[PDB]
């Protein structure tokens, strides 16, 4: 789901999105733990958790 | 604040504004944005009560404070050289702060958005930083080990690599966290760069 997972962070804001291209690896390849990702957002791992939910959501629909 | 890139020159730049009204503004230059995008991810734009700025705001985060605004005071997010005049697209503090994470990618060994690169050299920052990531996880929990170097250590071995890397994490010191903040804004940089160069 390369192009699906494009065309929904499209419809997220760059913070939101830029957490889902981190946790998924999009661009340097490896994956992150909701922990790595919350630490570069300052925010707790739940919060990041809750952007991916948002995020496959937002897959599963159109 | 959604900022897209539609080509090498040309991008739009979605924000809220007021109510449940957000508004895009069109023709946005891609040329420039170390002088007016904030890097850091504590922070982005809202449209300003008149529609000539673009302001700055805070969002919930642990992560340093960066252009003068350590939480929402309108005395500093009103004014001038802390905001973006639309279609100036120059901001004074965003810019300093900027400037520094640049240096700082620099001494990285990484690309700038500043200098030349074309995407091959997008894609090895990428490749570089994630070996930065990487390495920084290692020292992560070799500090927290450390500290803490109680002989109950073996319950904290009770767990899985990533188990750990979490806890150690999650109680780390600031340091460490200004770490992750700089790389976060790096990582940004190299994103608008990626984009920019597809």
């Amino acid at each position: 789901m390369k192009e699906q997972l494009e065309d929904v962070l499209d419809t997220l804001t760059d913070r939101e999105e830029n957490v889902l291209r981190l946790r998924f690896g999009l661009d340097d390849g490896r994956t992150r733990t909701l922990e790595e990702v919350g630490k570069v957002f300052g925010v707790t791992r739940e919060r990041i958790r809750q952007i991916e939910a948002k995020a496959l959501r937002k897959l599963r629909h159109p | 604040m959604k900022l897209k890139i539609l080509d090498k020159d040309n991008a739009t730049l979605n924000v809220f504004h007021r109510n449940k009204e957000h508004k895009t503004i069109d023709n946005v230059p891609t040329a420039n944005l170390v002088d007016w995008y904030p890097l850091s991810n504590a922070y982005e734009y809202k449209l300003s009560r008149n529609g000539e700025y673009l302001e700055l705001k805070r969002l919930r985060s642990t992560l340093p404070s960066s252009y003068g605004l350590d939480d929402n005071n309108q005395d500093i997010i009103r004014d001038n050289n802390h905001r973006c005049k639309i279609g100036y697209w120059y901001n004074p503090a965003v810019r300093k702060d900027n400037l520094k994470i640049i240096e700082k990618a620099k001494q990285y060994g990484l690309p700038i958005i500043t200098e030349e690169y074309d995407a091959n050299t997008v894609e090895q920052g990428f490749r570089d930083i994630g070996v930065i990531f990487q390495s920084l996880k290692t020292i992560v929990v070799t500090r927290y080990l450390e500290g803490k170097t109680e002989e109950e250590l073996r319950i904290f071995n009770m767990k899985s690599e990533e188990s750990q890397l979490n806890e150690a994490l999650k109680e780390s010191d600031f340091s460490v966290d200004l770490t992750y903040s700089d790389l976060g804004q790096i990582y940004n940089m190299l994103l608008l760069m990626k984009k920019i160069s597809k």
